[PDB]
């Protein structure tokens, strides 16, 4: 299949400046590409076709250069209604292949999460789950990593995270992460612990709990 | 003018067969095709097939010969009416997204650059019926120090279908919630979580309630959040 790469994987940008998304093709592709831009709960919106043509409806400040293998998608006056995810879609071929989208955020000073962390209830081990949360908040940039470690083993594949919109006052991100358990190993370890990584962190953080300790 | 309304989103257990019909007005229908593209909630977007809405022959990419089928009636009456159904057969973890519709701009029928979209169809497939969530607290560990400020909230726990709402003290509280998107467990069943910042003074000594309406099982719930010692 034709691969399309799609750089930068993030955009942070504020309103004003002027952003270019660019999409690799894995083979040459006449001008076969398209641009479609991507709200959450929102059906895709056609930004540009056969690589340079605006469709109707798309303002001026959107166009679509290149051909061959490399394409570009270039927003001059950038402004709040464009932060979103915006994906390059190639129909030289069959089947159609989409890149792996840039999300266009919108840039503020660095900012580390607040990290805390919360134990299973009373209530939950009674029913035969243990729910650790571990929670990050008003943050920035989107970029976040989180382990978790139970008496200090990394636990892998027993963890689910979720993470918000960005934030229309603060321009943050925040961040929770569920490692579920049984009840059975959950009374087997005691160290609870949630490693965060992040950019605005002189070294990673580590906030925990003995499972126990009064 | 140009509208592509789609199906209602749908719930299939895995094995199950789901069809997405797709009604396209406004247009002369026999006149261009009719994409379909997936999308995925944690990957991108997925092309699916299309189909010829005059003739009806059915062109799909590999990953999905014969496990789809895309059928188009064409409207007794008029040529600006026409419906496209889809049906993707033995769904599977792998298969839950929104399935869009849409149709080329003019002159594209070669190509695919698509114009008009559906508003989209949710498909999840889960192993489960409709259930009420349970509703956990989440507070600070007894010998947990937060400095400056602190946090408590709600975990809302095996529940399904979406969706839910979630407030805090009725509504009086909103200063620094962030209720997060829902994740779909192994389970089959959804889990989410609404936690609040605030300072640690005040926990102890103000009352915290998260209020729950999960509509879909008309279950609705009032917990109140307190750390122990
Ligand atoms: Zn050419
Ligand atoms: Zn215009
Ligand atoms: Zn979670
Ligand atoms: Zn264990
Ligand atoms: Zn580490
Ligand atoms: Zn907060």
């Amino acid at each position: 299949q034709v691969v399309m790469t799609q750089s930068p994987a993030t955009l942070s940008l504020s309103p004003g400046e002027t952003a270019a998304v660019s999409c690799r093709a894995s083979q040459y592709v006449d001008r076969s590409i398209s641009w479609y831009q991507l709200k959450t709960g929102r059906a895709p919106r056609l930004l540009v076709y056969a690589a340079s043509s605006r469709s109707i409806g798309v303002p001026d400040r959107f166009s679509g250069s290149g051909s061959g293998r490399d394409f570009t998608l270039t927003i001059r006056g950038v402004q709040s209604d464009d932060f979103a995810l915006y994906y390059c879609q190639q129909d030289y071929y069959w089947p159609v292949t989409f890149g792996q989208g840039t999300r266009l955020d919108m840039k503020r000073t660095v900012a580390a999460p607040s990290v805390f962390i919360f134990p299973p209830s009373d209530e939950q081990l009674k029913s035969g789950t243990a729910s650790v949360v571990c929670l990050l908040n008003n943050f920035y940039p989107r970029e976040a990593k989180v382990q978790w470690k139970v008496d200090n083993a990394l636990q892998s594949g027993n963890s689910q995270e979720s993470v918000t919109e960005q934030d229309s006052k603060d321009s943050t991100y925040s961040l929770s992460s569920t490692l579920t358990l049984s009840k059975a190993d959950y009374e087997k370890h005691k160290v609870y612990a949630c490693e965060v990584t992040h950019q605005g962190l002189s070294s990673p953080v580590t906030k925990s709990f003995n499972r126990g300790e009064c | 003018q140009v509208q592509l309304i789609q199906s209602g989103p749908q719930f299939k257990t895995p094995g199950a067969s789901v069809t997405v019909s797709c009604k396209a007005s406004g247009y002369i229908f026999t006149d261009y095709l009719i994409h379909w593209v997936r999308l995925v909630p944690g990957k991108g977007l997925e092309w699916l097939g299309r189909i010829n809405t005059n003739a009806g022959l059915m062109y799909l990419s590999h990953k999905f010969e014969g496990r789809l089928i895309l059928r188009r009636v064409v409207d007794w009456r008029t040529p600006s009416l026409g419906t496209v159904n889809m049906e993707l057969r033995n769904v599977r973890s792998d298969d839950s997204a929104i399935y869009f519709c849409g149709r080329v701009v003019d002159g594209f029928n070669a190509a695919g650059p698509l114009e008009f979209w559906g508003q989209g169809s949710p498909v999840i497939v889960s192993s489960a019926s409709t259930k009420g969530p349970s509703v956990f607290p989440l507070a600070p560990s007894s010998k947990s120090t937060s400095g400056g400020t602190a946090a408590l909230g709600c975990l809302v726990k095996d529940y399904f279908p979406e969706p839910v709402t979630v407030s805090w003290n009725s509504g009086a509280l909103t200063s620094g919630v962030h209720t997060f998107p829902a994740v779909l467990q192994s389970s089959g069943l959804y889990s989410l979580s609404s936690v609040v910042t605030v300072p640690s003074s005040s926990l102890g000594t103000q009352t915290y309630i998260c209020n729950v309406n999960h509509k879909p099982s008309n279950t609705k719930v009032d917990k109140k959040v307190e750390p122990k010692s």
